[PDB]
């Protein structure tokens, strides 16, 4: 059924799965229109669906041009993830194709389940997990090739860039969760944590700072701190 | 106007024929119903003053053969048998009818509650859904279970319906996935209608022997069913006028016989109130929705 704290370890187990986030699969700015109505803009989204045991990311752009001629966006984007998942998934070898797919919202049970019916043996299930991934374009080069693209394109990532040489996949989840989850509650400063020193590279092929184990652990602490803090900010204690 | 003779009735029980109901005490002199219309299916069925669990009973249509009762102390039922001896039988009634031991089928000449109940349920067609080829009649209880119920368990005592399954590769067109599910037009009128009932009267029939089988037996996969059968026709953009005018019809006789009591075990608030509020068809079921709204209004 539902994933949950008491099932967590689970994720680092052998068997394949992913995660499937599509809370920036359809994203808008609404503006105002000459004669003073509301309208919406669509920009490019993406499909975040990720193996937390590997840290493979398989970013799926969602380029504003699927959405043209389109009525009910918000319920098509469900049904266009669920499309593109199930695409992902033949695309695979059978012994790469994933044996549950853990969606991050409930709403997308249904679209999922129904683009996997020929995939009887692949359990599709919700979680209980407040999970940041939304915060994945918070992330800058991630951002950038989603902005970037002209046409609907997929891109390979690891999430965890080499970190799983020194740590398991366990503290790899984990340090991607903190990292998001201050990404997601104060964007500015979380940017500045991460990149205010000057002398810690990001290596062309990663997506985070070559921070040394050490340098981890202040990062780290100083992420819980802006959490902590903004939760201040938030409820005045 | 036929007749259904009893040999006797040794243990107290309540009988019901159709919508019809009444208690015999244990060695009253009864022996049987008669004055029974002709032109309908029937059900009699049966619930035991000592063990009300297990309520049972027969449909059946005079039209195919003598059917009488007889309770067997073995199996400790009430059964339903043929006569193959026209003579034999016509003589036993005649007998009983004398006697004045019979209750009388006691229609209302104004009332077509039971042909409005049964328009498409014929005995033939029962068969298809409840198999015992040996007999004419067909034996249903309140625990058998429906052939999809098996397979999420004896096979011989199972309600054959349709298999009706929203989440199915034989309700969703590969490429329509999203269009299928949202609508299940292409559902209800090529896989179902066209290609396995073969017309809306057999698909109507098997919807009004799902709802009876649940009012009488308290049947739940009878239930079930029902309650599928309205779900697919409400959440198909695309239905046949003249199949949306037969379905409030037939609807609201069903809602009009509930017993009020049994309307929180027999409705599904989630069916009734997306049918009748959200779905495709939330505007064309007038009759349906006046009488719920007034009579279940606590459901909605
Ligand atoms: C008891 C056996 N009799 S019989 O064989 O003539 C069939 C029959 C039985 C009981 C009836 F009320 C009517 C017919
Ligand atoms: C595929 C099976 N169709 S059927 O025509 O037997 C449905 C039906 C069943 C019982 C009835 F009393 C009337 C109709």
């Amino acid at each position: 059924g539902a994933m949950n704290s008491s099932n967590y370890a689970e994720l680092f187990n052998n068997d394949i799965k992913l995660f499937v986030d599509d809370t920036n699969v359809y994203r808008v700015t609404v503006h105002k229109t000459f004669e003073g109505n509301v309208a919406t803009k669509a920009i490019n989204g993406c499909i975040f669906t990720l193996n937390p045991k590997t840290g493979h990311l398989f970013l799926k752009i969602i380029h504003t041009s699927v959405w043209a001629g389109q009525k009910r966006l918000s319920q098509l984007a469900k049904w266009k993830t669920a499309e593109e998942v199930s695409a992902l998934v033949r695309s695979l070898p059978k012994e790469e194709q994933p044996k549950q797919i853990i969606v991050t919202r409930k709403a997308m049970l249904d679209p999922l389940e129904v683009h996997m019916l020929d995939f009887p043996n692949i359990a599709i299930r919700p979680t209980e997990l407040r999970l940041p991934f939304s915060a994945a374009m918070s992330i800058d080069k991630l951002s950038d090739v989603v902005m970037k693209a002209t046409e609907p394109q997929m891109v390979l990532f690891n999430i965890y860039d080499d970190w799983l040489d020194r740590i398991s996949s366990y503290t790899a989840f984990s340090r991607l969760t903190l990292l998001l989850r201050a990404l997601k509650t104060n964007e500015e400063s979380a940017k500045m944590i991460l990149l205010s020193d000057p002398t810690i590279t990001i290596k062309s092929y990663h997506l985070w700072p070559s921070f040394t184990d050490e340098q981890w652990i202040t990062i780290e602490s100083q992420m819980r701190d802006l959490i902590l803090t903004e939760y201040g900010r938030k409820y005045n204690v | 106007m036929n007749t259904v003779p009893f040999t006797s009735a040794p243990i107290e029980v309540t009988i019901g024929i159709d919508q019809y109901s009444f208690n015999v005490k244990e060695n009253q002199p009864f022996h049987g119903i008669k004055d029974i219309p002709i032109g309908h299916v029937h059900v009699i069925h049966f619930q035991h003053a000592d063990n009300s669990s297990m309520r049972y009973g027969y449909w059946f249509d005079c039209r195919m053969g003598n059917f009488y009762i007889q309770y067997d102390p073995k199996d400790g039922l009430y059964k339903m048998m043929e006569e193959r001896d026209g003579a034999k039988f016509e003589n036993i009634v005649h007998n009983f009818k004398e006697r004045q031991m019979m209750v009388s089928y006691p229609k209302i000449d104004e009332d077509d509650t039971w042909y409005n109940l049964t328009e498409f349920v014929q005995m033939d067609k029962i068969r298809k859904i409840v198999r015992k080829d040996e007999n004419q009649f067909s034996y249903v209880d309140s625990s058998m279970t429906t052939v999809q119920e098996n397979e999420l368990s004896d096979p011989a005592h199972s309600l054959n319906y349709t298999v009706i399954n929203f989440k199915s590769r034989e309700a969703i067109r590969p490429g329509h996935e999203m269009e299928d599910f949202l609508d299940k037009s292409y559902y209800l009128n090529t896989v179902m209608l066209q290609g396995i009932f073969k017309n809306s009267s057999n698909y109507f029939g098997e919807l009004q022997f799902a709802f009876l089988n649940a009012m009488f037996f308290g049947n739940y996969g009878s239930s079930l069913q029902w309650h599928a059968m309205i779900e697919l026709i409400c959440s198909s953009a695309t239905v046949p006028k003249h199949m949306l005018d037969k379905l409030d019809e037939i609807l609201y006789y069903q809602i009009k016989t509930l017993p009020e009591q049994y309307s929180d075990i027999l409705l599904n608030e989630r069916v009734w109130n997306i049918c009748l509020y959200s779905s495709f068809q939330k505007n064309s079921l007038h009759n349906t929705e006046k009488i719920m709204e007034n009579k279940y209004p606590e459901l909605l």
